[PDB]
């Protein structure tokens, strides 16, 4: 059981952070946006 | 010469262009004025033979 | 008010279909000309 609640564990702290990721994604679409309606050349190394 | 060309050619991307629609109506079916709405315009000219106009897209994503 | 004399035409559609002909010549030089002309915009896209 203490690999089971470690595990538990973990995915409450992720909990908290889902909050934070998600409007990550949002602002991050936001800026990927405007890099676009700004037109600026995306490097080949960019990951989409 | 030339890789000031060839560092031209990797343009990172493109948008659609190109397209085309094509339609009959009969004679003084309202055809024209139905055209001419999609665009918003109240009407264009009911006339003879193949007519164009426009059809204006815009895309809030891609600006 | 009469609206036939594309019917009524002695020579058939030629006409029309030639001028059709010479419109479409016409823009699509000028749109050749545009593209090789326009080319150049692709310079800015392309940072130092």
């Amino acid at each position: 059981t203490s690999d089971a609640v470690t595990f538990i564990t973990y995915v409450q702290s992720l909990k908290r952070k889902i909050k934070q990721f998600e409007k990550q994604v949002e602002l991050y679409r936001n800026g990927q946006r405007l890099l676009e309606k700004q037109r600026f050349q995306f490097p080949p190394s960019w990951l989409y | 010469s030339s890789i000031l060309s060839e560092v031209s050619t990797r343009a990172r991307s493109k948008l659609p262009s190109g397209k085309n629609i094509l339609v009959f109506g009969e004679d003084g079916s309202g055809k024209t004025t139905l055209m001419t709405k999609l665009q918003g315009a109240e009407h264009g000219k009911k006339g003879r033979g193949l007519e164009y106009l426009y059809l204006s897209v815009h895309d809030e994503d891609r600006d | 008010f009469y609206r036939n004399a594309l019917t009524r035409m002695p020579d058939g559609p030629v006409a029309l279909e030639e001028s059709y002909s010479a419109v479409m010549g016409i823009v699509s030089e000028v749109e050749q000309y545009v593209k090789v002309w326009l080319q150049y915009q692709c310079l800015w896209d392309m940072q130092a």
